[PDB]
């Protein structure tokens, strides 16, 4: 349900 | 938050989201008290009865958010943890006494219109504002009912007299806790709920128009029940531990 | 130090829609 964050943050 | 309203943009710029990396989910509320320190509830990180014991590397700090689920490009900032500090006398065995913890950030966050630290009270501010009847403000992305909100929720709630707190529950209440909420006969209602944990109870001082974090969302019996109140960690009562931790690390 | 003062409200002298309810409770 959460938009995914920049991979860089994990 | 139940029976709250949507937050205004920038209304709670100290609001922090504790975010689990995998599976990516909301873990709790928290607050920004400096450019690298985040305040939260101990129980958000450590609660053995529920097999909860998070390590730094399990967590992310998301600051400046409004939307709960959205990645807020160019607005939110996301930070990694360098170190978790839990109150050495946090009472998870019994009543969540001293339900407080600090998180040091790997790098300082950049303040912005959406990101700004809250004050922590001094003795006089606490003595002046922590009075039955005085309202505080509680914010979070927790449940709306005992579903989930699209954006940060806000609710203002009256501090309640200690005997009414105590007589409302079978739990043993300590001087490290206060309770807030409307009484059944007061008409109005509202409460923190699951997910709101570790978030701030703040008050706006009429002496210098600054916002002070007087409590931390800690525990409750259901959410927004008649005759029940939300219980908050008393931040001023544990400020020595806070200062020491920050003064030492 | 500059704590507790919101860029979008106090620093601009704007009030949010319910902060007055807090003030009015302060006595
Ligand atoms: N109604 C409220 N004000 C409220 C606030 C926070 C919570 C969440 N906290 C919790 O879930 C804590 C930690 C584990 C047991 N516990 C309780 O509240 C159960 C009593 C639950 C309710
Ligand atoms: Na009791
Ligand atoms: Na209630």
């Amino acid at each position: 349900d959460f938009e995914e964050i920049p991979e860089e943050y994990l | 938050i139940v029976e709250g309203s949507d937050a205004e943009i920038g209304m709670s710029p100290w609001q922090v989201m504790l975010f689990r990396k995998s599976p990516q989910e909301l873990l709790c509320g928290a607050s920004l008290i400096s450019d690298r320190w985040v305040l939260t509830a101990a129980h958000c990180l450590l609660y053995p009865p529920w097999d909860k014991n998070f390590t730094e590397n399990d967590l992310l700090v998301r600051i400046g958010k409004h939307s709960r689920t959205r990645y807020e490009r160019n607005i939110e900032k996301i930070s990694m943890l360098e170190k978790i500090y839990i109150h050495p006398r946090y009472n998870w065995r019994e009543n969540l006494d001293r339900d407080i913890a600090l998180m040091k950030l790997k790098k300082p966050v950049a303040f912005s219109d959406y990101i700004h630290p809250v004050c922590l009270p001094d003795r006089e501010t606490a003595a002046s504002l922590l009075q039955a009847g005085y309202k505080g403000r509680v914010t979070g992305w927790g449940n709306l009912k005992e579903g989930q909100p699209s954006v940060l929720q806000v609710v203002n709630l009256p501090i309640v007299e200690r005997p009414v707190c105590k007589d409302s529950t079978r739990i043993r209440i300590t001087d490290n806790m206060f309770c807030a909420g409307y009484k059944p006969d007061e008409g109005k209602r509202g409460d923190a709920c699951e997910g709101d944990s570790g978030g701030p109870f703040v008050m706006k001082s009429p002496f210098n128009n600054r916002w002070y974090q007087m409590g931390i969302v800690s525990w409750g019996e259901g959410c927004d029940r008649d005759g029940k109140y939300g219980f908050y960690t008393h931040v001023f009562r544990l400020k020595k531990w806070i200062q020491k931790v920050i003064d030492q690390f | 130090a500059d704590c507790g003062l919101r860029p979008l409200f106090e620093k601009k002298s704007l009030e949010d829609k319910t902060e007055r309810e807090l003030l009015e409770s302060y006595i």
